């Protein structure tokens, strides 16, 4: 570089003695009337001031305690309502089992776990907050509704719930892609139509192993597997009932979160409810997928009844 | 303020070249995690040969 | 036990928060004096000393919110020397008559808007006129409000 | 000291914190020479970016980095941020703390990566990140508030609640400056102006800016239109031949609120703002209907916050008081929120940094951030 300007220099100074070489290219710059764009005029230390005066971020306390539960969400949303995964085939009672515990399961990490967790972390961030609008010793459920602590914990009550809500969605919706993935094989094609008579063969299979393993029973006037089907069915149903009403059961975080006066009348959190339509369509799926699988069984039961 | 703004100059400068630089030797520590990953890769086709 | 309006309160909210845009929800207790001063009361430094006791056991120079609604709801409270009363009966009299009318009255009761009926404001004239001559002197005002 | 920078998806916005404006503007385009030996050669360096770049777009490639609002490259986004520093900033990136903003909803990966890059590339010791509507509602100076904005590649709405996003009734809807300019081109066509080629493409985006505006009444607009001359609007182009709109005008504005103009099925942005807050909770609905605020470039067109009050009281239930606010600067206003919340002190204890960024690194962007 500093041959360059040096040779810049040098081609300047005596042109003809090596006219053959061309200079390098000049360029210009005009400075920008203001140095900052154009946007017309409109109260920007009024809005700047304003925006310090409205916003709850004045404060690294609640900072640290939100970003706290955040995290506490971060796991809680990729944990599972429910084992949407298993290694292979099961009986009924093992899936009734496995899944009753998981509801138990998570029902006690959100009862007690994750509610205790994120009231205490948050409460240790809040202890050392003193006097002001954030004061964890609030003596008048109207100042406390005047306060932004109360709007704040408000917000920790909609962002818990949304989280929630999100797990609940990806349980449901991932445990029914897992179940469809085993029955939509069968639910291409029934029709009432019977598989055939080749009894080493089917046309229906899962796209992985199945999900369920299947007794047969042959009985004067009867060819039937197990129990007839629609008991699972139902059952299946209640699994549904099992876990979503577990998501019901969150206590209200307002009660444990603030200590320093009465409150009852407590309510719990919000959790998705039993007939919001995503879920009902997906329990519609479900319930097509089985009823319809359990037709084939019909069809592979009509031609034992010959040998029955 | 001319003296500021000659040193601002310089500051660019040298940080100028700092990123340069700094993306020459991501690159090269990205070419040190090809090596790892030919030579890991390398020894998973030896377990490939183990499992044919 | 004192108390006053959750509308007081929300006026209080807004007097706190106009008070300083550094959206502490503390301020100083000079402030306060200027508050009440402006209301138009100017106690005293035994006073200033007095609620400063109250106030800041820590020192921090600054009334939490309900620190500064509960004094404010106290030096609301408690009777004021004749002159505030003197000043009271001339703003509900503009008949300058030394009587409150019971147009003065329903004036005054559109002017801070609250919607008593024309039977109850006849009735509180009635009790408050402390000598029945038709309505209430300022001589019957002080006879009732002293009390 | 602080940095903000901004991508509206249409232009690219680069400023010092605290500033009533920022100290440079841009678009969102990036070139590289398309021979890179001749590069190599000249050490004419990487690429242009920024205007310059269209000063030469026939002479060199082009390409768009944020479409739809979404990161479709992050390294021509990298070369973006070097042009962005050195050339209009000026200061080392290591010495300044720097803000970058996204559209809402991005696929959490891309936050990560976008993290990685800034942090480990830029070697600037703090940064944060922020979604676009957030910070507009910032400069609107509320934390309580449902946003439109339109940047000319994309559009949303979104409910902010005492600072924070209820998410899921966030929308999208994948109607923008662009497709509007598609669209006007297309009923010029239908008058017999043709434009198609880019520099013409950029004539329309002007047309735009000078005379659009909406209708009111459109039925009405539009009838009153066809009754007379009155309502026609002349302009030149830079050829010197003159040409002539009427109802189109505020027609091609109409697209927004009537999205069967563009064959797309979704209801009109009044009606997709209702339906999210109607997502939102009645709790908080009324201060949702109480704070209606109008971001990015679509916003430019005259008359529309008029025409949202109208429509919107509509489909509301009439038992509120509807308030659109069309913040003068709104377009601006995104990077403006940015740059006031940057300068906030405490944020600088939100800051994410290096030392964190070792161990905490990565996954801290999902998980201390907001």
């Amino acid at each position: 570089s500093m041959n360059k300007i040096n040779f810049d220099q040098i081609v300047s100074s005596n042109p003809e003695t090596f006219s053959y070489v061309t200079l390098p290219e000049k360029e210009e710059e005009k400075v920008p009337n203001q140095g900052l764009v154009s946007v017309p005029e409109y109260p920007f230390r009024e809005q700047k001031e304003d925006f310090t005066f409205v916003s709850l971020l004045t404060r690294p306390e609640v900072i640290t305690a939100l970003s706290k539960v955040r995290a506490e969400c971060n796991k809680v949303t990729s944990m599972s309502l429910f084992h949407s995964s298993l290694s292979k085939y099961s009986r009924l009672e093992e899936f009734e089992q496995i899944q009753s515990q998981t509801f138990s399961q998570v029902q006690m990490f959100l009862k007690d776990s994750w509610i205790s967790t994120l009231k205490v972390a948050m409460r240790g961030s809040l202890r050392d907050m003193s006097k002001g609008w954030y004061n964890l010793y609030e003596t008048n459920w109207e100042v406390y509704l005047m306060s932004k602590l109360r709007k704040l914990m408000e917000l920790i009550k909609y962002m818990l719930q949304d989280t929630l809500r999100f797990l609940v969605q990806d349980s449901l919706g991932s445990f029914t892609q897992f179940i469809g993935d085993a029955c939509c094989s069968v639910l291409e094609c029934v029709d009432d139509m019977d598989w055939g008579e080749d009894l080493v063969n089917s046309p229906y299979k899962p796209r992985k192993n199945p999900l369920f393993i299947v007794d047969l029973v042959l009985d004067n006037s009867g060819v039937h597997y197990s129990t007839p089907l629609e008991h699972f069915e139902m059952i299946l149903l209640n699994l549904f009932d099992k876990g979503i009403l577990a998501t019901h059961a969150v206590p209200q975080l307002e009660k444990l979160v603030m200590e320093d006066i009465f409150i009852s009348g407590d309510p719990l959190l919000e959790s998705v409810g039993l007939h919001e339509p995503l879920v009902e369509e997906l329990r519609a799926n479900i319930t097509n997928a089985m009823h319809k699988a359990m037709m084939p069984l019909q069809a592979y039961a009509k031609e034992y009844r010959k040998y029955l | 303020e001319i003296h500021m703004t000659i040193a601002a100059y310089q500051t660019l400068y040298e940080s100028s070249v700092a990123f340069g630089m700094r993306k020459a030797l991501q690159a090269e520590q990205g070419k040190s995690d090809m090596e790892r990953k030919i030579t890991e890769l390398e020894t998973e086709k030896r377990d490939l040969e183990r499992q044919v | 036990k004192p108390e006053l309006t959750e509308d007081q309160k929300q006026e209080i909210r807004e007097a706190f928060d106009l008070f300083d845009a550094d959206g502490t929800g503390t301020i100083d207790i000079k402030e306060l004096k200027v508050a009440m001063r402006a209301l138009g009361f100017e106690p005293k430094k035994e006073e200033i000393k007095k609620m400063i006791s109250e106030i800041d056991k820590e020192g921090t120079g600054k009334m939490n919110f309900s620190d500064f609604l509960t004094v404010m709801t106290q030096k609301m409270s408690e009777k004021d020397t004749k002159e505030e009363i003197l000043k009271a009966f001339k703003l509900f009299d503009d008949d300058e008559t030394g009587k409150i009318s019971f147009k003065n009255l329903k004036r005054v009761a559109k002017e801070l808007g609250e919607n008593l009926t024309d039977e109850e404001l006849q009735e509180m004239i009635d009790e408050a006129d402390r000598d029945g001559d038709g309505e209430v002197n300022e001589q019957e005002f002080l006879r009732i409000m002293k009390k | 000291t602080a940095l903000v920078c901004d991508n509206g998806s249409g232009l690219c916005k680069a400023g010092f914190a605290g500033d009533d404006a920022p100290r440079a503007v841009f678009p969102s385009i990036v070139g590289r020479p398309r021979h890179q030996g001749v590069m190599v050669g000249m050490g004419q360096k990487d690429s242009y970016v920024g205007d310059e770049a269209q000063s030469k777009r026939g002479i060199l490639t082009l390409k768009y980095p944020i479409e739809h609002g979404i990161i479709t490259n992050w390294d021509d986004m990298e070369k973006i941020w070097h042009h962005s520093f050195y050339n209009e900033l000026r200061v080392a990136p290591e010495e300044h703390p720097t803000l970058l903003t996204e559209a809402p909803l991005n696929p959490k990966a891309n936050r990560e990566k976008m993290t990685q890059i800034m942090f480990e590339t830029f070697n600037v010791p703090a940064m944060y990140v922020a979604i676009q509507a957030v910070l507009s509602l910032y400069a609107s100076g509320r934390t309580t508030g449902i946003v439109l904005d339109s940047g000319d590649g994309v559009t949303h709405n979104v409910p902010i609640y005492e600072g924070y996003a209820l998410p899921h009734a966030i929308m999208r809807l994948d109607l923008a400056g662009r497709d509007l300019t598609d669209y006007l081109m297309k009923i010029l066509t239908e008058r017999g102006y043709s434009f198609v080629t880019t520099a013409e493409r950029e004539i329309v985006r002007d047309i735009k800016e000078k005379l659009c505006y909406v209708a009111l009444d459109f039925e009405n607009e539009m009838a009153t239109a066809a009754s007379s001359s009155s309502l026609e609007k002349s302009y030149e182009l830079p050829d010197g031949q003159v040409i002539t709109i009427g109802n189109e005008r505020f027609r091609c504005p109409e697209t927004l609120f009537q999205p069967s103009f563009i064959g797309m099925e979704s209801a009109g942005i009044h009606e997709t703002t209702y339906n999210s807050i109607m997502k939102c909770d009645i709790d908080i609905r009324k201060d949702l209907y109480a704070n209606n605020v109008l971001s990015g470039g679509t916003t430019m067109y005259p008359g529309i916050a008029d025409r949202m009050q109208k429509e919107i009281t509509a489909l509301a239930p009439s038992t509120m008081k509807i308030k659109i606010i069309a913040p003068p600067e709104r377009k601006y206003s995104v990077w403006i929120g940015g740059s006031i919340l940057a300068s906030l002190s405490t944020f600088q204890q939100m800051w994410i940094s290096k030392q964190e960024y070792d161990e905490a690194g990565p996954s801290i962007v999902h998980r201390k951030c907001f």
